[PDB]
């Protein structure tokens, strides 16, 4: 639970967070339901934090009848939408509730039809990045982002990565099906080791930048 | 006065909805738009000419 270890010095910062302050865009949204979704929607994802929401509909009216009342601009996003919407990002907005019984117990969730902060673009945020292929990946300051959709086929999708799970690949190296976010930078360098569909080793949390 | 040309009521309509709050996401913003109605003036006129004889 507590500090098992010492390092020679404090990480960067957690996933979801932003490390650098300057002109940054986000929107709220609510959660909606990958059931909810209709077509087959494949990509199944526990609403992390550190993921790629899409765009599914809009939750403006209010009421069920003909006199509808359009209380607020309110977006209603997917974990894996092909219409990029924002990276979920700033825990503290959010409120833990536990894990199974376990009031206290770790939490990145955010539960179905909940309301978060979804990152447009950002000066500086930390995400969690994956690996799109099986061969250990060294990223640089020159790296693009792309993010895993709700509908990446099965053939695409052989290591089983999660819905909304942001890639990280290389200039015309992007895993099929996947989804790019335009204008997404990843700013610090990192190296991914060899992974396997089993295995699947989470890379390590990368500042980025967006648009 | 009979002499001008227009009669003039000014109407502005507001705007702005809400949006749920985050720390982080933008402002949401209300503003207004004004319109001016404008009623013209119509004079009619009638007259008479009257003869000694008649």
């Amino acid at each position: 639970m507590f500090q098992k270890q010492v390092y020679r010095q404090y990480t960067p910062g957690f996933p979801g967070d932003l490390i650098e302050d300057g002109p940054k865009r986000a929107r709220p949204g609510r959660i909606m339901s990958l059931s909810a979704v209709n077509p087959a929607a494949t990509a199944t994802g526990p609403n992390r934090i550190s993921r790629a929401f899409g765009y599914a509909g809009d939750v403006s009216a209010l009421g069920e009848g003909q006199p509808k009342t359009i209380a607020a601009r309110a977006s209603e996003v997917v974990i894996g939408g092909a219409n990029f919407f924002g990276v979920l990002g700033h825990p503290k907005h959010y409120a833990l509730f536990g894990s199974a019984g376990d009031s206290l117990a770790p939490s990145y969730d955010l539960p179905d039809g909940a309301e978060g902060e979804f990152f447009d673009m950002a000066t500086g945020l930390v995400v969690e990045i994956f690996n799109g292929a099986a061969t250990a990946l060294d990223l640089d300051y020159g790296d693009l982002v792309a993010y895993v959709p709700n509908n990446l086929p099965t053939a695409d999708n052989a290591l089983g990565l999660p819905a909304g799970a942001l890639v990280g690949f290389k200039a015309g190296s992007m895993p099929t099906g996947l989804v790019q976010i335009p204008n997404a930078r990843i700013v610090n360098a990192i190296s991914l080791p060899a992974q396997s569909a089993g295995n699947l080793v989470a890379g390590v949390t990368i500042v980025q930048l967006t648009q | 006065s009979w002499e001008d040309q227009e009669i003039v009521q000014g109407i502005v309509e507001p705007a702005g909805t809400a949006v749920e709050y985050g720390d982080h996401t933008n402002i949401p913003l209300t503003s207004w738009n004004a319109n001016f109605e404008r009623r013209t003036i119509v004079r009619g006129e009638l007259g008479m000419m009257v003869g000694t004889l008649e």
